């Protein structure tokens, strides 16, 4: 059940994303019992058909099938570590346990080859290392990352087999290591249930002419033996007398959760909050009505209000904004800015960590057109002022977007297509807004009794109706953004002090409660030309051509 | 089907309510009686056309209010058994569909849909589509439905469609 | 006791006269315009609303003398009210889908006269 993950999804917050893949059953993966986390923070994935197949991570068609989609969601390069702590009972034969499960130390070492990126970390946990199987196997290991080690922890169990090898900094071209070790897989999968067996997969040659590596090995080994010796008799003798005990448990406890960092607090906190007082905590003492404050409208009488356009960022808006605040799972609120509102719960099959709090708006996804369009109800995020407990309120507007791209890349949904996605804007530079027009197209929407509808295409085959552009400043008070000719850079100046620097200075740095208050809202409806196709230009209504106008002439 | 007809109500005027205009009086009441209001009859009323005749007040003995009866041109409508009716969907549900005729609720049970459209909450929008997603009945859109049989109820006429037959669905 | 395939219709639904979704559209726009108007009188009611907005999603005929033009070349057309109201609103395409929808519509006419009817249908559908 993800313990590995619960620890780094724990520390790491909505900084870290996870994939995971274990045997289905009484074993499963336990979501649910996170201390932090949600679905759509470590994202499960089985194998061959998805979240529909059964995890065997010894299947090729599982293999291939969790690398693509670990590539796919990595942008290629693959996951920057990998841990893999696998097992099964060997009970009744126990002193076999290094044979019992060769075959899943060879997975585990080849999933590593496989999505793993360069420089990238992999810790997996072995048995007894005896055979040269699994030692030609470390030797593998040791040829492809930087440096490999064999260690135990003090919370491996003193008397059993159980070791992790622990190695840092994959090296470029592995893979013809990879194509070996899933042939060798495949192999293993052939000659099961017969009398034959792959028993090398490095020439024992090879191992010991590599003198330094066979004396760690060696060592090791023994080391390993020798304390594993004296736990098993201890554990003996502690039968034959079960007066005999360690009266130092409590203190080394104490002194290893000091060392580490872990807080001596147990997990009995169900936050069995209701979304208004967890929204009191999350804002921390901010006035409410910050959240109530309207968009300021786009017309020609507020057009000069954004005059530097270097201040501002822009955005296609596809429904009205609303604030959403994830108390864990599927337990999901809304709100709609009004003290008189009451947190609506959210009906969309999604799931996002507690202690998160974000601007948002739902849009309605179409795919294709007239009688074979799809259309889905998606999560499109503004804006974020706090995530799965940090608050990142008082961050620049672009750094907000960044982490909520991290955690919305994070909550996303490729092994259940099953559930409501996750997104953030398409976030412009207000000196770029003819970009946003290019991606306008007039499409058949079902039910539009033939009427091509305007429609914004994103990165993705999906397309939305838009209702206008969000203009927000990200730039703070008598602090603006200009052109320099000279230089050709862009630079800031402080409309009080006549400063000007290249640098970001930290006092410009508009804060959430400065974007959402200071935004503007050009609205989309009848009458306003955008698309070439559509002109019933109300002459007292912003046009495309105006506002690019006005931007051109404000660039210089 | 949307009819225009002529129909014949009795408006109960009392002294107090006469004024200076007393027909002016009755048309305002026969506007706030019978429209918006369903028989099971004469189907949704939707809104009254033209009042053509105002009859003779006939004062009833002992009480005091006037009796008016009331000819006038009026717009209404009533669902048929096995009239394909356009409609659109206001809900998908595992075990029927919501959709709507005007006012009127209509009711389609997934065991008279055919094994084509299954339902799928997985999608967004839960919504009835085919394995080759060609047919997607979802929210809000235009279909039709062949409309069963209407459970005829007091000021409710609401009716069971079906998907059954040839041409029916999505528009 | 009433069928609306076989034109199986109540003794009250004999002299019922049929009406088309953009004359119910035009007519309950009139009747909103006339409420904006003559103050001292409420909304009307949440039925009206309703029925308004519907018809106006799925009207088809665009301008009244459409109406008029449909009204014309389908009431010299040996039809029921019922069947011309609703040829006029549902607007088949194929004469196998006209007589699908309308199962009263087997032999009233011949198909390649109702293909022409419908062909007539869809010339002067207002498209949008």
């Amino acid at each position: 059940p993800g313990g590995f993950s619960e620890y780094v999804l724990w520390r790491k917050k909505w900084h870290a994303k996870g994939f995971g893949m274990t045997l289905k059953g009484p074993n499963d993966f336990k979501l649910e019992d996170f201390y932090s986390a949600s679905s759509e923070l470590f994202e499960p994935y089985y194998g061959e058909g998805g979240i529909d197949g059964d995890g065997d991570i010894t299947r090729p068609e599982n293999i291939s099938a969790f690398r693509n989609f670990v590539l796919d969601n990595t942008d290629r390069k693959g996951v920057h570590f990998l841990m893999a702590d696998g097992g099964f009972s060997v009970e009744g034969q126990e002193n076999l346990q290094e044979i019992l499960s060769k075959q899943l130390l060879l997975c585990q070492f080849l999933m590593a080859l496989s999505i793993v990126r360069t420089g990238g970390h992999f810790i997996c946990k072995t048995f007894d290392l005896f055979t040269p199987f699994s030692v030609g196997l470390v030797y593998l290991l040791y040829c492809c990352f930087e440096r490999v080690c064999l260690f135990k922890p003090i919370t491996s169990r003193p008397a059993n087999s159980e070791r992790y090898v622990v190695c840092k900094g994959l090296k470029v071209g592995i893979d013809d290591v990879r194509d070996y070790l899933f042939a060798v897989n495949i192999k293993l999968n052939q000659l099961r249930n017969t009398d034959s067996d792959v028993n090398l997969v490095v020439p024992l040659e090879v191992i010991k002419g590599d003198h330094e590596f066979t004396d760690y090995m060696i060592r090791s080994n023994e080391s390993h033996c020798s304390l594993q010796i004296k736990a098993l008799a201890k554990i003996h003798a502690f039968v034959q007398d079960t007066t005999l005990s360690e009266p130092r448990q409590a203190e080394i406890r104490k002194e290893c959760l000091r060392l580490w960092g872990i807080p001596d607090q147990a997990r009995v906190a169900p936050s069995s909050s209701d979304p208004k007082s967890k929204f009191f905590e999350l804002i921390q003492g901010t006035e409410i009505d910050i959240f109530s404050y309207k968009p300021t409208l786009l017309t020609s009488k507020t057009l000069e209000k954004i005059r530097p356009v270097f201040d501002y960022r822009c955005m296609v808006s596809g429904s009205e904004q609303k604030f959403l605040i994830g108390l864990g799972k599927s337990q999901i609120y809304t709100w709609d800015g009004r003290q008189s509102d009451r947190w609506i719960k959210l009906d969309l099959k999604t799931e996002l960590p507690r202690d998160t709090l974000l601007s948002v708006e739902i849009v309605h996804e179409l795919k294709g057109e007239g009688k074979a369009q799809r259309k889905i109800s998606a999560i499109h995020i503004l804006d974020v002022l706090v995530l799965n407990g940090t608050d990142v309120r008082e961050q620049h507007f672009n750094q907000r977007i960044q982490l909520a791209e991290k955690f919305v890349k994070a909550v996303s949904k490729p092994s259940r297509p099953d559930m409501n996605p996750i997104r953030v804007k398409e976030v412009y530079r207000l000196e770029e807004m003819e970009k946003i027009f290019v991606r306008l197209e007039m499409k058949i929407i079902k039910g539009s009794s033939g009427t091509p509808k305007l429609s914004y295409t994103g990165r993705d085959d999906r397309h939305f109706v838009p209702m206008g552009l969000y203009i927000v400043r990200t730039v703070n008070e008598p602090w603006t953004m200009g052109f320099s000719k000279s230089f050709k850079k862009k630079f800031f100046y402080n409309k009080k002090t006549k400063d000007s620097t290249f640098d970001l200075p930290a006092d410009s740095i508009a804060p959430f409660h400065i974007c959402y208050y200071g935004r503007l809202f050009w609205e989309w409806g009848d009458g306003i030309r955008v698309h070439d196709s559509q002109k019933p230009q109300d002459q007292d209504k912003l046009s495309k051509e105006d506002v690019l106008s006005f931007i051109q002439m404000h660039r210089a | 089907m949307f009819y225009h007809i002529s129909l014949e109500h009795e408006i109960l005027l009392h002294p107090r309510y006469f004024g200076p205009n007393l027909l002016n009086t009755v048309k305002q009441k026969l506007f706030t009686e019978v429209e918006g209001t369903c028989t099971g009859k004469y189907g949704f009323v939707i809104a009254v056309t033209t009042i053509d005749n105002i009859g003779a007040g006939v004062i009833q003995p002992g009480r005091g209010f006037v009796l008016y009866p009331v000819k006038y041109k009026a717009i209404v409508f009533r669902p048929f058994k096995g009239e394909v009716v356009d409609a659109v969907v206001t809900q998908v549900n595992k075990v029927g569909l919501f959709t709507e005729i005007g006012p009127m609720s209509c009711f389609i049970s997934r065991h008279s849909i055919p094994s084509e459209m299954e339902f799928d909450p997985n999608s967004n929008p839960p919504c009835y589509k085919t394995m080759d997603e060609d047919i997607v009945i979802q929210q809000d859109d235009e279909i039709r439905l062949k409309i069963v049989g209407t459970r005829v109820d007091k000021n409710d006429i609401f009716a069971i469609g079906s998907l059954m037959d040839d041409y029916l669905g999505l528009v | 006791e009433e069928d609306a395939s076989q034109l199986i219709f109540p003794k009250e639904f004999e002299t019922a006269e049929t009406l088309l979704n953009s004359e119910v559209h035009m007519l309950l726009e009139h009747r909103k315009q006339q409420n904006e108007s003559a103050e001292d009188e409420q909304e009307l009611s949440e039925v009206f609303m309703k029925t308004l907005n519907y018809t106006a999603r799925f009207s088809r005929f665009k301008n009244r003398e459409t109406i008029a033009s449909v009204r014309s070349l389908l009431l010299q057309k040996k039809l029921h009210k019922f069947e011309l109201a609703c040829l006029a609103n549902l607007c088949p395409e194929t004469a196998e889908e006209s007589k699908a929808l309308i199962p009263s519509l087997e032999g009233r006419f011949e198909d390649e006269e109702l293909q022409q009817i419908l062909d007539d249908i869809q010339t002067k559908r207002s498209f949008q």
